[PDB]
């Protein structure tokens, strides 16, 4: 059966090379590159007393939630730097957080293998754990709400899961990864999502049927970050081999490679600008770089973090970038 | 020409002292990592020596280059008061740093639990309190174109003992106890020749570090304070050459230049912090 | 086991038989999306400080 | 500010105050990463003192946090950076493992990885040698050659245990990191005293290094 | 969640009493609590405010000095220390639950109120309409006027709408102008700009009969508009 699997893999390789007419670099040799995309730290969010592992913007592009090792989930008013909530976590070992698209819920998880859904908008004025989603047998590396009731989580047990939060039960389990799934990104329409794992492969998952539509293998090392292009027909992955790759869903192969000879450190987080021409990747060299996602040119740099930039996100209105880091600060960039 | 070289040397020393102390204070105030109780005490020592450098050293350098006090008597009293206050405060910051290190090494449970920046504030306030109690009594009354300190015998004993000799004994005792604790820690570590090599290296390192601290403190201020103690008692028999006295006083002043070097620039965390900028 | 190999073979067969488009077309679509939305990209074309909520 | 914005700022300042107080309280906690290899004697010392087991207890005015993380049956490097700020690693090694296939060679490889990890350059290790009584029962009959063909030493209990322990310190290869080995028989209710002594020595050595006296 | 006021009763003029609020069912420590009184025939009138943690306190300019608002978080009790009780201090005193952060809904829960009987520059909120006849099933608009623009430089309009249903304490309808409160059916709608506002009800029910109050929260001496009663 291994022979048949290898034959099918070779057939997929031949099909991918068949569709490789002109590389993204050849078709974007004539577009005018943006010279130096220079964001500047507008707000610095202080109040985390440990390394920050995750942050997630609100859909209102003003509130953001940050997860840190000090056992606190803090909701920030990024405009005024006001702390809207400070949620004490039962497990301090949180390495992911998600903010519900409605804003009524926030999720967190990590080494406790449990996704904790927090009801922000309660009749009481406190934030309480509405639902603890247990069932993953590894640490949760990412979680992403589809809506108030559906959340997709990725775990170190090599499986992504879809949860019905009201019942607390896994609606679907997305098996097929061989290494620890490290990140998720839902499509803008949230009908399907990509997940990067330690097997250096990003898989495209259909939410309803639970079937892996496509598998993308371009990286040499552990994929730490993944993010759809704004139109949902492509995505970008960030792996430990210091390179980002732009895979197309329809083309089913990498289109562009975002690597620089000065960069040898791994990539913790990636995100796109609202138009998608910028690919903001957070690196282990303590700063975030900005990439011309169409020309692979390093458009700019986001320096200002004294430790590894573990997470970064762009507002749904594309106005600002928040980059958390292990130095316990979130900086808002414009 | 002769006084121009003196002016250049004194200005260079004052500028180096101001630069070093301002750099240490800036390193404390700018970064999160150097906001520690031990680093609070080191930065407060830098603050005190910056006050020395920008208040006391300029007027003293003027009095030295001109060989006479070309200011008012009231200004002379204020200058001598600031002199004694800031120098006593810097010596007692050395003692407070020694006490903090003693508590950190011989009492690790208290280091984990009870060590707060409130303790650093208390130590700084008490060092400045002793500085005031040593500088002001002349102003309350305890004592010619000269700005020499009071030669009162009782005040000489009180001020040389409360500003150096009791601080000297306190640092001697504290750093001897810290030396005993460091040797006990090394012996417990070696309680396999690589371990013995590290034990010898660490014993030589603790001897070298105590040598640096205590030798700089002593050969900065003790040459001054021996003379500041005996000289009123030698009001007619012993004669101060006024060159040796100048040299010993400026050794005492240079203690303020070398304090950031010992306590901050030799600290690895400070070195990394300065490499960051 | 044999079941894992069969599942891998079935997954590979299912993934292979899809409709892949030319990467020239995919690149053209990405270019058209980035050009059609360059105006509303405050990180690409910064908004005036009056229109920037982080001032 | 508006009245509502003023009250929101007041709420934010209250949140900041509570965060600072919680950080002050958490800074007084001594964090220990409790490791081991499969069937090692981790559970015995756990009783003596999901995905991660966190144990809080106070011993001699010191509050310890034991992070038992062996249940994370995945790649360690994907979660080992979470414990970058641990005071020490309490490694458990079953002495009665040289005769079981190899268990203790896998433990040695894990110990080498833990020592040479980029996040544990200066993090001490409180090595525990578990089940020393069964090791003594098994060491008189079977010699210490299955685990160490290069042993070439006396078949005695003390020499065999010392050889295993010394092979363990051989992986330290660091001047700022020390290994505080202890021998445990699973019937001694003083292992937390050994952990406390090791942690106290760790704090004292860190303070001496800060003073330049170590 | 319930707020129970105790005290009130009958007091002689110039006397003194303490009003108590036994808050229960919610995180009382995190809420800025108000006292809002309503004269036996008049409309609501905000009395005092004590923030979360007692850090910030305001009083109505007509009760300042005479009244003292205090809270007891461990026992979740809110106090109004009333002294020099003039004849104009007779009213039903409502304790109001209010929490302030981004997106919060202040004034959302009102205590049932306690009756006090005493023997014998501020923004002006105007409700010119009052006691308007309405019929079920038809749309009605309740208007409001403000002396100062309630819209702030941040873009937020601090206009509140409450419903003094007959015999029931006020219940929030729209907390910031055009922001429907929790549990309120989506037929009430708020709109306006600057100083002029309107509360629109799509298909008014039999439960929509009551008295509708404005409130500004821009400058802190919070003022209500004289209620615009709805009757069949
Ligand atoms: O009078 C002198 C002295 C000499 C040196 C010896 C003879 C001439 C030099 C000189 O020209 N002057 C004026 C400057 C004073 N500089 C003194 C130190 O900076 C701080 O002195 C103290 C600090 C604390 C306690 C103290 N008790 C007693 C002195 C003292
Ligand atoms: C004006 C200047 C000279 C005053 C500063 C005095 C300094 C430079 C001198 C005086 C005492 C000297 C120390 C005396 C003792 C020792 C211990 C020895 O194992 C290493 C050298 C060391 C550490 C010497 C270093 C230099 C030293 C500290
Ligand atoms: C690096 C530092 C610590 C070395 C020590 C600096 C001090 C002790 C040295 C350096 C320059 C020296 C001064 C040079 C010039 C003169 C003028 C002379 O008429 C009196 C002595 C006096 C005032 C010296 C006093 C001592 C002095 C200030």
């Amino acid at each position: 059966l291994r022979q048949e699997a290898e034959q099918l893999k070779n057939q997929i390789r031949d099909a991918r090379k068949a569709c490789a007419d002109a590389t993204l670099s050849q078709i974007t040799n004539n577009i005018d590159p943006v010279g130096r995309i220079q964001m500047r730290t507008r707000r610095t969010l202080r109040g985390h007393l440990a390394k920050i592992y995750a942050m997630h913007w609100g859909t209102d592009s003003r509130l953001l939630v940050s997860a840190s090792q000090d056992g606190k989930l803090i909701i920030w008013d990024s405009y005024t730097t006001n702390k809207v909530h400070a949620i004490p976590l039962r497990s301090s070992w949180v390495m992911t957080c998600a903010y519900a698209p409605s804003g009524n819920y926030v999720a967190c998880g990590g080494l406790d293998n449990i996704c904790s859904i927090y009801n922000l908008k309660t009749r009481e004025g406190n934030v309480r754990v509405s639902r603890e989603l247990a069932g993953h047998t590894g640490y949760l590396s990412c979680c992403r709400f589809l809506d108030d009731n559906q959340i997709v989580t990725s775990s170190g047990d090599t499986t992504c899961a879809l949860w019905d939060i009201e019942t607390g039960q896994q609606t679907t389990t997305f098996t097929g990864h061989t290494g620890d799934v490290m990140s998720l990104s839902l499509a803008p329409d949230t009908r399907l999502f990509v997940s990067g794992a330690c097997d250096a492969s990003a898989k495209l998952w259909d939410v309803r049927e639970g079937m892996c539509r496509q598998t993308f293998t371009g990286h040499e090392s552990d994929i730490n970050a993944i993010c759809f292009f704004p139109n949902g027909n492509a995505f970008a992955t960030g792996s430990d081999d210091a390179t980002c790759r732009l895979f197309d869903l329809r083309a089913d192969q990498e289109l562009m490679t975002y690597s620089h000879d000065n960069i040898i450190c791994g990539i913790t987080s990636v995100s796109f600008s609202k138009s998608g021409r910028l690919l903001l990747a957070g690196y282990d060299d303590f700063n975030c770089n900005v990439w011309d996602a169409l020309k692979a040119d390093r458009a700019g740099v986001l320096a200002g973090h004294d430790n590894r930039v573990s997470c970064l996100g762009v507002t749904d209105d594309g106005m600002a970038v928040a980059t958390g880091s292990w130095d316990s600060f979130l900086k808002i960039w414009n | 020409s002769y006084q121009v070289i003196t002016s250049l040397l004194l200005g260079t020393l004052i500028f180096c002292a101001v630069l070093g102390n301002a750099c240490v204070v800036a390193a404390i105030a700018l970064e999160r990592s150097l906001q520690n109780v031990a680093n609070y005490l080191i930065g407060s020592l830098a603050v005190t020596d910056l006050m020395v450098s920008v208040l006391v050293l300029p007027m003293a350098a003027l009095y030295q280059v001109l060989n006479k006090w070309t200011l008012g008597q009231v200004t002379c009293d204020l200058f001598i008061a600031l002199d004694v206050l800031c120098c006593t405060s810097s010596i007692w910051h050395l003692c407070a740093i020694a006490l903090d290190r003693y508590w950190a090494i011989t009492d690790p449970i208290d280091y984990v639990n009870k060590r707060t920046p409130r303790r650093a504030a208390a130590l700084i306030s008490l060092t400045w309190l002793i500085g005031f109690l040593i500088s002001i009594p002349p102003m309350l009354g305890w004592r010619p174109d000269a700005c020499t300190i009071s030669k009162d015998h009782g005040y000489t004993i009180y001020s040389t003992f409360g500003a150096f000799y009791i601080p000297l004994l306190l640092m001697l005792v504290l750093y001897g106890r810290i030396f005993r604790a460091a040797r006990f820690r090394i012996r417990k570590t070696v309680k396999a020749e690589a371990k013995r090599k590290m034990a010898l290296a660490r014993e030589r390192k603790t001897v070298k570090t105590l040598g640096i601290i205590m030798g700089t403190f002593i050969l900065c201020w003790l040459p001054f304070f021996i003379v500041a103690l005996v000289l009123p008692f030698c009001e007619s028999s012993c004669h101060m050459p006024t060159l040796l006295g100048a040299i010993i006083n400026w050794l005492g002043y240079s203690n303020s230049l070398l304090n950031p070097v010992i306590y901050a620039y030799f600290n690895k965390d400070f070195q990394n912090a300065f490499k960051k900028i | 086991s044999i079941a894992q190999a069969r599942k891998l073979v079935e997954q590979l067969k299912m993934e292979a038989n899809i409709d892949r488009i030319k990467v020239s077309k995919a690149a053209a679509d990405l270019m058209a999306y980035c050009e059609a939305h360059a105006k509303e990209d405050p990180l690409l074309t910064p908004v005036p400080a009056s229109e920037n909520p982080f001032r | 500010l508006s009245a509502e914005e003023r009250a929101a700022l007041e709420r934010s300042k209250a949140i900041e105050k509570n965060l600072k107080e919680d950080g002050i309280s958490a800074a007084k906690d001594v964090k220990l990463l409790l490791l081991g290899a499969g069937e090692s004697g981790k559970n015995t010392i756990v009783k003596q003192m999901t995905g991660i087991v966190e144990t809080h207890f106070t011993f001699k005015n010191l509050h310890f946090r034991l992070f038992d993380v062996g249940a994370q049956r995945s790649e360690r490097k994907k979660w080992i950076h979470c414990f970058e700020d641990v005071t020490a690693i309490i490694f458990c090694v079953a002495l009665s493992g040289y005769d079981q296939v190899n268990r203790m060679h896998a433990s040695l490889k894990l110990f080498d990885s833990i020592c040479n990890n980029k996040f544990f350059i200066d993090t001490s290790i409180i090595l525990f040698l578990n089940k020393k009584d069964l090791f003594g029962e098994k060491i008189k009959k079977s010699p210490l050659t299955i685990c160490f063909p290069e042993y070439t030493g006396p078949n005695t209990y003390e020499d065999a245990a010392a050889y295993i322990q010394a092979q363990f310190e051989s992986k330290n290869r660091s001047p700022n990191k020390e290994i505080y080995c202890h021998m445990t028989c699973s019937t001694d209710t003083n292992n937390i005293q050994v952990v406390f002594d090791a942690v106290t020595d760790i704090i004292i050595a860190n303070n001496l290094r800060g003073c330049g006296l170590y | 969640v319930q707020l129970v006021e105790s005290g009130g009763g009958l007091v002689q003029p110039g006397g003194s009493r303490k009003l108590s609020c036994s808050a229960s069912g919610f995180a009382f420590s995190s809420f800025g609590m108000h006292w809002v009184r309503q004269a036996p025939e008049k409309g609501l009138e905000w009395v005092a405010y004590i923030s979360s943690g007692s850090g910030t306190i305001y009083y109505a300019d007509t009760v300042k000095g005479r009244f003292t608002i205090s809270r007891d978080d461990p026992k979740n009790t809110l106090f109004l220390q009333m002294t020099s009780l003039r004849s104009e201090d007779t009213a039903m005193y409502y304790c109001v639950r209010s929490i302030y952060y981004y997106g919060s809904s202040p004034f959302d829960f009102w205590g049932q109120g306690t009756t006090l009987t005493v023997s014998s520059s501020d923004i002006v909120m105007t409700q010119a309409t009052s006691s308007v006849p309405v019929t079920p099933g038809e749309s009605v608009s309740i208007s409001c006027r403000s002396s100062k623009s309630l819209l702030h430089s941040n873009g937020n309009t601090y206009l509140y709408w409450f419903l003094q249903r007959p015999g029931q304490s006020p219940q929030l309808l729209i907390y910031r102008m055009s922001n429907l409160a929790s549990g309120v059916p989506d037929r009430f709608s708020g709109s306006g700009s600057g100083t002029a506002f309107t509360l629109t009800i799509s298909r008014l029910e039999a439960e929509d009969v009551g008295v509708y109050y404005c409130m500004q929260h821009l400058e802190y001496p919070l003022t209500f508009g004289a209620g615009t009663k709805l009757e069949l």
